[PDB]
């Protein structure tokens, strides 16, 4: 199923006591970093601390993004997780500040149990009783039922042109009448006619079932950003786009928070804090940092994970101010920094074996040994790449497994970064 | 139970610890130390709540982690929710739809409140019958009385375009600003199974059909967006206004607000505009403020910058706090002295009291020492970190050993930079 | 004030009342299970309508309607011509001169002005 | 408001008689 | 409401009848050489003869540029328009830089216009036709006039109108016993509903029954409009109404200025002349106050002394605060006052002197009088002393917090200790700069 | 009427003879014989309009009459010939590119006058009859020489009712379209004479034949054509801000159709002048485009005033004379302006003070020339009105030397303010 780069990482792999193993979950080594990750993962499940940040600092290829993906996986699906690249903040349509604001409102999830109900079946008759009400008979395989249908939605009933014979939905909450098409038994009434002829529903016309699906807070904000309807010319909202347009703090998000708190107090909604993740934070502008190190101090900001893929370098936007990890010292504080260190030959070999047994390739011992040794000369992220074409050539040669004659011969077709730099020193 | 707002950074700051004489308490309302700074904060809060003069800017400066933003949020909390308090970061004005100046004008006008009050005669009652021949009559009903009303073309058109029906609890006023407010209840189950989204059953109104309703609401002076376009006010729910037409804004909004202040239908209540990390503003915005503070109606400013002699954005010059001297002339700078061994432990204990992280005395001492060595804010994270580490340990009180266990997991800025000898 | 509490709806389910007629001049087939099912579905129906009625009026507007109508000045905010003047009783009539009104040309007036070049250059 | 109830009581009698 | 500002004390230049500046008058003190220099340009403005003139208020920060700059608007009075703007308002996201300059140039040129129109009001009692004895062949009588009786709170009078007015009335679909509105100069007849006084019962219809119009049936009152050239420009640029679908684009923001000069040399700029020479409008050339002019871009500075050479342009009162500084938008240019030499060659510079302790003391006294503070003589002296050290701004800003501390300490006048206590809670720019230099 | 005088309102045209020989101080132009003769040559080249795509640059010391010569040429050119004055900084727009702004500026100085021979009627309305029920009517028009009766049709009746003209009105009836343009009222009044009404005004009735063939003319610029032809937004070429013309679909078609019209004789040509003041602001790309924009028959001549010397070209780091690259500078020939001498500055000040209607004594002229020779000429000209106000304030008659000397101490020109800038205000 489209094996990805981090598909083998399924969790941090801590014990019941919180110590890091060489767990089969997909992570080996990085004992202290994995322990810190597991310690902070409990903060998310506690659902009491907001406005935090964790900086995963270390050389490239050491698996900080792997640690972030493991944190995301261990939580599960109930709590949202929003991975974002630092470069994505630079949007040419809307200011970066509001982009980051909306990004902060996307991690926070919201579970709500709606016990809605809809009515489905072949509409058998409409009898509009200045309309007092309209009775509609819906037929299904399990019987027929007559419903007094709130004449206010007779407008929509006519808008759908529905009449005796059609199969339609209707939502009890709002009147969302939806024409599925004509009934199956009415097909062939005209040997040629452009119709759908949807099958007759088999279940109970009265379809009452609970929906415990969750939505994001930014989704709510967007749904409350622009109006709806074509009163006179407002139809223009189904046309020219709405790219992440800026909301306003003073009158929209405040009211959203108020109404959400009201609903939560009534016991209907259910809040679930998420986890935001910013990749290559060094790419953000100095003003992005100046806004972030004060917005994350609020009482609603979710826990964030910062990942810097470089050491002491000049911060973008100043060109003359150096700071460790490309993050200013003013913002580098308030952030629990977790170091990520290099691996050992044994750990590299274990990672390569995990990637192999995950991708589905069986490899001999003498082959895996040199494939991992290459991980010492080259970076860990090169043997993983070489592994696949070796199996490809082997299968081309009939051999289902990877012998040492393939991994050592495919390393010649492709060159690594250091070799290319050595050859490319000529500027061409 | 879990609300939208759990404990954040500045959550223990529930006010400004000053006596009636603005004398700062050593520890009160969550704040600690910063006696002179908190007294200055209270002095400026006094003129804020007073609202006579306009163009007062109070700058709070000091080392990173001395309580500038803390004092700002304390003032925001000590100040009642009635007066506006617009807190924005120095990078919020760098908009693409708005210039670096119009967004600042909108932020200024957002901190000026206007308590509007309106009175309108409302005719409300359950519709019993509606006849139409064009001319017709209307039979409105209440739980107390009933009456007939003769309609006309203008009323018939409004009763037809708005599909009122026998039972709809209508609400009418002078000029016929009719509202389909709610529906009768005696027409039980008008909707057996499916009801409209905007429909809802409500009990019959009480009293007489004619009732005087009084509505009071606090709208900001930024309400110009309400008439900056032909939209129905919903431009204030998104980007909307970008130009801030000077003629319209000033010569209509200011004049009409002054007229309302005389008629008694409104009253201005100036607020505060707190620009956190103002050193990110360019010389353009500073030179703009230089004049904006000289206007008739302008909120007071509060700034929190830690910059020393640093460069001013958009120029090669360097000035104190990274902003031009001409602006410093129009400010009122306040100090935020660094904390001592005692104040650090005190604020750490207060922060532990927030999340009920019961700590030991030795753990408190070790954490205070660590925070004095590396940083104040860092010690605030170790509280929750060690609490979570001890929770899995099946404990009930963070110990010194649990603090040291966390001290190795989450290294600080200093030690993190010290560990960058590999240089990838 | 009039939220129509639940029990009021249950009570309203009673038989209806007769209409007035004002003209005064002066100063064995039965199925218990079917009745039970109908009663249960009617109770579910009343609960459903009560839930939907309570769920549609729980949100309060951010401004409402009187707030905007109050802040909404006449359509022309600072335009040099006045709004619809219902009569002379209100000051707004004796504030905008017709000569100044002729100084601003509406788009159809621009059409009337340009008709010649519109015809002979497009 | 209270006059409305007396007026309705008065109406009742006329219709009852005729 | 007053809402005391920072410059609500300057009432005027304080010049005598001979044009000599008084030592202290109209809120201003000192700066005689400058208050007399910027007083001649006031008469220059009141002449309505020159166009494109410029005066540059160049001095150190806090000397009073804005003080005696907006005071000219007081001497000139509110009748002539006064358009102030800071140099940072030119940078916009929907309109080019060099265009905001032009837009502000035409907003300063006012044009007051007057019109006289008769008016009719009152309940129409009866409308009977006046007979014409068979003007055409023997078909039927003809309406030569229409006798209309209008009732008002003053009296009821019968009036004759033209037959075209009769046709307009018939197609208007009005009836008798209602209030109408007639304007003989144009001929259009408007209706104000019926007469609320006697025509309507307790019915609900909001037909907007106007009460019996109070006053004479016939009334005339000259309407005096005060429109600027920028207002009429934007009006001809962003039309209004509910027709001509091009105008129906009310959903878009439509901030789209940059008025093309075709619309300038053509419309309003021309009908302005056709109304002035006709005796309908009187041009009221105003002032264009542009402070912090050093913020303008090189393009803006270049366009400035091209728009200042146009016959249609108001005076300009620049306020440059920087000394010899680099022009914004260029490199390795050290033009004085942050203004290009070419533009400085076109402006008349008024140099404001530095305030002495006594002048700053007078200024502090005046600002305290304006704010309403009952500062004592010892507190005033100490404020002057501690203001001789720093700038005048910080010195005079220590009146509101000091007064608050006084009121809190059971006082009705600022004492010597109150400003001392406030002087320690707050400090000026130099003190904060030293504290920062001592720290990291 | 009321359009206050400006800094360049005194020149009413180049003071040249029929042989392009500049006079000393005629028609407002003082001195500057060489540059004035050059401008006269280029203007004689303009009023001929048989070659398009040339350019001429006027360079010299600041305040020597470059923009003055430009305004003089503009005035001597008169109407009926598009003249566009633009500063180099005006093309830096946000709604269109630089090349687009330059194309618009060029095409704004190319006029197309379509001669239309439309026959119409012109006479005083004597009587009108209209039978409303379609509706039918009649019309009677009178001129000083003859009268006639017209049997109006349905559409003519509709038009006259929309105009709602009445007896005595003098109107013009377009036989083609039927548009009724009323010039005023003849000697007739009193619709009822008992109803209210405005004051009456009358004008003589038209003369000659009732129906006569006259000649209307419609003159528009090529820019206005491309504009109204750009898109279908109704009534364009004003539209307050917006031009997004397409290169091929519109521009080339406009050029081709104008050439076709010139071929048959509808509207041949009337080239104009594009005075680009302060052209040093243009970017390197602007000059790159101007290089090939002048290579077109529809490229009118442009005049540029330069004040810079050997200075880097904006948008790059290339030093070049006049701040203009030698690529564009290869076409345009340059004209040099000599700094005004003592007698030249004195006479310039004299004329500029006689333009403002101010009388200055003989010694006032001498002292002001002294100031304007030690200082810039613009400051000496600005000191003409400033000194003319103190005199009036003291109820004087003509400006004396004391008033000028006082107003000189009241203000600072360029050097008395920088020399006093020794306080370290801000930097
Ligand atoms: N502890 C680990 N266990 C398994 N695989 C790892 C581990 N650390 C790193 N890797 C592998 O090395 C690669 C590093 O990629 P990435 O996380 O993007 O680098 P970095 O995060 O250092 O910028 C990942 O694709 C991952 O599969
Ligand atoms: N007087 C105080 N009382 C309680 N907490 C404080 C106090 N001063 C500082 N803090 C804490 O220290 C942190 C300092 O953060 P911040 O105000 O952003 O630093 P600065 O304003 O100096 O840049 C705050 O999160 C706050 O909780
Ligand atoms: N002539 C004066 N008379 C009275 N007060 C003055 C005078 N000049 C300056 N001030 C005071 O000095 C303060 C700052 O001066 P300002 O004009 O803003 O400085 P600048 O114009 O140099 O930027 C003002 O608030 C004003 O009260
Ligand atoms: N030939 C001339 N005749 C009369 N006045 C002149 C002449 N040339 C320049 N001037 C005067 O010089 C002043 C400014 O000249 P300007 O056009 O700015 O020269 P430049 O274009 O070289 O800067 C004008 O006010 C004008 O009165």
């Amino acid at each position: 199923q489209r094996i990805a780069s981090h598909s083998h990482v399924k969790g941090l792999g801590l014990d019941e006591s919180g110590l890091a193993k060489q767990a089969a979950s997909g992570l080996v080594g990085q004992e202290n970093a994995r322990e810190a990750c597991g310690v902070i993962v409990e903060l998310i499940k506690s659902k009491k601390m907001a406005g935090r940040a964790v900086l995963l600092a270390g050389p490239p290829g050491t698996g900080k993004t792997a640690l972030a993906l493991a944190i995301a996986q261990e939580l599960g699906s109930k709590v949202p997780f929003c991975p974002m690249v630092g470069s994505e903040v630079y949007s040419t349509e809307i200011k970066k500040t509001e982009v980051l604001m909306e990004n902060f409102r996307r991690a926070i999830g919201l579970r709500i149990k709606e016990t809605k109900e809809v009515y489905e079946g072949e509409v058998t008759e409409l009898t509009p009783c200045t309309i007092s009400h309209v009775i509609i008979g819906l037929k299904t395989a399990k019987g027929t039922k007559q419903l007094k249908l709130d004449p206010s939605i007779f407008e929509s009933l006519q808008k759908e042109r529905v009449e005796a014979g059609d199969v339609i939905y209707i939502e009890a909450n709002s009147g969302a009448v939806k024409r599925q098409g004509r009934c199956d038994t009415y097909a062939t009434e005209f040997d040629l006619e452009a119709e759908e002829y949807v099958p007759l529903p088999k279940g109970d016309v009265h379809k009452k079932k609970e929906i415990i699906q969750d939505v994001t807070l930014h989704d709510l904000d967007v749904a409350n950003a622009r109006p709806q309807g074509g009163q006179d010319i407002l139809s223009m909202m189904g046309q020219l786009m709405k790219p992440k347009k800026t909301e306003i703090t003073d009158k929209l998000r405040g009211e959203i928070n108020k109404v959400v708190n009201k609903y939560i107090d009534q016991g209907i909604a259910e809040l679930v804090p998420g986890v935001l993740f910013v990749d290559e934070v060094h790419m953000l502008d100095i003003e992005c940092f100046t806004y972030l190190h004060r917005a994350l101090e609020s009482s609603i900001a979710p826990i964030v994970i910062f990942a810097s893929n470089r050491g002491n370098c000049v911060i973008r936007g100043t060109e003359d101010i150096t700071s460790p990890h490309g993050i200013p010292l003013d913002l580098l504080d308030r952030v629990m920094i977790i170091r990520t260190m290099l691996y050992t030959p044994q750990e590299m070999k274990q990672i390569i074996k995990i990637r192999a047994q995950t991708e589905g390739i069986n490899i001999s011992e003498e082959a895996l040994n040199h494939l991992g040794e290459i991980g010492t000369k080259t970076t860990l992220r090169y043997s993983v790449q070489l592994l696949t074409p070796a199996n490809l050539l082997a299968k081309i040669n009939g051999k289902d497994s990877i012998e040492k004659e393939h991994v050592e011969e495919i390393s010649e077709l492709f060159y690594d970064a250091k070799s290319s730099a050595k050859i490319l020193a000529d500027q061409q | 139970v879990t609300r939208i707002e759990r404990i954040g950074a500045h959550s223990h700051i529930r006010g400004l610890g000053l006596d009636d004489a603005l004398e700062p308490r050593q520890a009160s309302q969550g704040m600690v130390g910063q006696l002179a700074a908190r007294r200055a904060a209270g002095v400026v809060l006094e003129m804020i709540r007073e609202g006579k003069i306009a163009g007062r800017a109070v700058l709070i400066a000091g080392q990173p982690g001395t309580g500038k933003t803390a004092i700002a949020m304390g003032m925001a909390q000590a100040l009642g929710p009635d007066t506006p308090f617009t807190a924005i970061a120095g990078s919020e004005i760098f908009s693409l739809e708005m210039s670096k100046t119009e967004a600042l004008t909108q932020a200024f006008r957002r901190s000026i409140g206007v308590r509007i009050k309106e009175e309108t005669e409302i005719i409300e009652g359950e519709v019993v019958e509606i006849q139409i021949d064009k001319v017709g009559k209307l039979t409105l009903k209440t739980t107390e009385m009933e009456t007939i009303y003769d309609l006309g073309t203008k009323m018939i058109e409004s009763l037809t375009k708005d599909k009122v029906q026998a039972g709809d609890v209508i609400t009418i006023d002078k000029a016929t600003g009719k509202i389909s407010k709610l529906g009768r209840s005696f027409t039980r189950a008008r909707d057996y199974d499916a009801m409209g989204s905007q429909t809802k059953f409500v009990q019959c109104p009480d009293g007489e059909l004619q009732k005087r309703k009084e509505v009071v609401h606090t709208v900001s002076l930024h309400e110009i967006d309400v008439i900056n376009s032909r939209t129905q006010g919903f431009l204030a729910l998104f980007s909307g206004d970008t130009g801030e037409i000077k003629s319209e804004v000033r010569e209509q909004i200011n004049a009409k607000v002054a007229e309302w202040r005389e008629e008694g239908k409104a009253e201005i209540i100036p607020g505060v505009l707190f620009i956190d990390e103002v050193h990110m503003l360019d010389i353009e915005s500073f030179s703009f403020l230089n004049r904006a503070l000289e206007s008739d109606m302008a909120p007071v400013l509060i700034m929190a910058t830690n910059r020393g002699i640093t460069r001013i954005r958009g120029t090669s010059y360097q000035s104190p706090h990274g902003i031009p001297i001409d602006l410093l002339d129009r400010l009122l700078i306040v100090s935020t002295t660094p904390y001592s061994e005692k104040d650090t432990k005190q604020i750490l204990r207060i922060r532990c009291e927030e999340e009920d992280v019961e700590m030991s005395e030795d753990a408190y001492t070790v954490l205070t020492r660590i925070g004095l060595e590396t940083s104040l804010r860092y010690a605030i994270q170790l509280i929750t970190a060690a609490s979570l580490v001890c929770r899995k340990r099946k404990g009930t009180e963070v110990q010194v050993d649990d603090i040291k266990r966390v001290y190795s997991l989450f290294l600080d800025e200093s030690r993190s930079t010290q560990y960058m000898k590999e240089y990838q | 004030r009039h939220r129509l509490s639940r029990r009021v709806l249950l009570e309203v389910a009673t038989a209806p009342d007769p209409p007035p007629r004002p003209k005064p001049v002066k100063m064995p087939f039965y199925l218990d299970s079917l009745e039970e099912k109908r009663k249960r579905q009617r109770s579910e129906r009343l609960e459903r309508i009560f839930q939907l009625s309570e769920a549609h009026g729980a949100l309060a507007p951010v401004y409402g309607t009187e707030v905007l109508d109050f802040c909404t000045l006449p359509q022309p905010v600072a335009s040099p011509i006045g709004p619809r003047s219902p009569g002379p009783s209100h000051p707004t009539f004796w504030t905008y001169t017709e000569a100044a009104h002729r100084a601003v040309l509406f788009p159809q007036q621009r059409l009337d002005q340009l008709s010649e070049i519109i015809e002979r250059f497009i | 408001a209270r006059a409305f109830k007396i007026i309705r009581e008065a109406y009742k009698k006329y219709i009852t008689a005729h």
